[PDB]
């Protein structure tokens, strides 16, 4: 912990010390284009895309 | 052909794959691409009498065949064009341009001034902008030009030419189609024009497809050929069903006219299979990408056709 840095006990981290939940959020929608075409949600196929 | 019927001493040839020509010695005739082509010489052999037969060819001023044929000058040019005037005024400046450049004003006179619509005084009597009262100028103008143009009505001596009927129908927009309309509609104005493209301009062919083919509204039509057109979507399907049968039943030789290819062959499916009614009737087609023989074989089957 010479400069700035510091030690924490492990044992502590091990029981739920400052352990946090990370949340992220995907977001897609499907393209306004419906003049004929669009784009929509599907598993793709190796064989077909 | 009359060349060589009525006067087989005139010296005529064809400016198509020909050779000597100008090497020889008095009557040229070629193609207006092909006069593009030779931009040689060939312009300027100041040919004395320059006739050119589809004026309607040179309508635009901005043609490249209409300029084409403007540097080739000579003193004495002329247009046997098909018709007269058919979109603007421009036009018959350009060939009046061509055949007399000196006797008639130049684009901006002409535009300014020499123009039916409010530009020449469409109110000349002082009435309504609208283009009621513009007389004395234009007419001035045709007067002026009468003594340079002929025309011939066929009445005048083919009065043996049986009643045209300008019998003008109308079809009702489906809910299908009115729905795409609307939507079209709400949704076209993204510029309000983007300089039309697919929005006013062009979205004029969105809504004439949707009038016509909504069924196969799209480029990628495979998809909805196995089910599609379906004529369920589109009224005017119906009406030419109606009048193919009917004249049918009574025998009438019918001439049906479309728009782009894609409208041909839907129709040609529609009347093929999806309805069996119009199966019965036996058909033809036609297009542009047709072969010249095989158009003209098919105008004499037309001609004399037994099919519906």
């Amino acid at each position: 912990n010479q400069e700035d840095s510091m030690i924490m006990n492990q044992s502590s981290i091990d029981r739920g010390l400052f352990r946090s939940l990370f949340f992220r959020s995907y977001m897609d929608q499907e393209k306004k284009y419906g003049m004929s075409i669009t784009e929509t949600f599907e598993k793709p196929q190796r064989t077909n895309t | 052909n009359e060349f060589q019927h009525w006067w087989p001493p005139l010296r005529t040839v064809i400016l198509h794959s020909m050779g000597s020509g100008m090497a020889s010695d008095h009557i040229l005739i070629t193609t207006y691409v092909g006069l593009r082509i030779h931009s040689d010489k060939l312009l300027k052999v100041k040919w004395q009498y320059a006739v050119l037969d589809e004026g309607h060819k040179i309508r635009n001023p901005d043609s490249e065949i209409s300029l084409t044929c403007k540097k080739l000058k000579t003193h004495n040019r002329i247009i046997l064009s098909g018709t007269p005037i058919q979109n603007n005024l421009t036009e018959l400046w350009s060939l009046f341009d061509f055949i007399f450049p000196g006797k008639l004003g130049t684009l901006p006179v002409f535009q300014q001034q020499f123009v039916i619509p409010i530009n020449i005084g469409g109110y000349a009597n002082a009435t309504n902008i609208q283009v009621q009262t513009g007389y004395k100028c234009a007419v001035a103008l045709r007067d002026l030009i009468s003594p340079y143009l002929l025309r011939r009505v066929k009445a005048d001596v083919a009065k043996d030419l049986p009643q045209k009927k300008e019998m003008v129908l109308f079809c009702k927009l489906t809910k299908y189609q009115r729905s795409k309309y609307l939507e079209f509609l709400h949704s076209s104005d993204l510029n309000q024009i983007q300089n039309g493209k697919r929005n006013v301009l062009f979205g004029i062919d969105i809504l004439r497809k949707i009038c016509n083919h909504p069924d196969l509204l799209d480029r990628d039509t495979k998809r909805h050929n196995p089910d599609y057109g379906d004529p369920k979507r589109s009224g005017k399907m119906q009406v030419v069903k109606q009048l193919l049968l009917l004249w049918h039943k009574q025998g009438y030789k019918a001439l049906l006219f479309t728009q782009s290819r894609q409208m041909l062959d839907i129709l040609e499916e529609f009347i093929s299979t999806k309805d069996p009614d119009l199966s019965h009737l036996n058909y033809l087609r036609m297009d542009g990408t047709t072969n010249i023989k095989g158009r003209q074989s098919l105008v004499d089957r037309f001609n004399n056709e037994s099919f519906d």
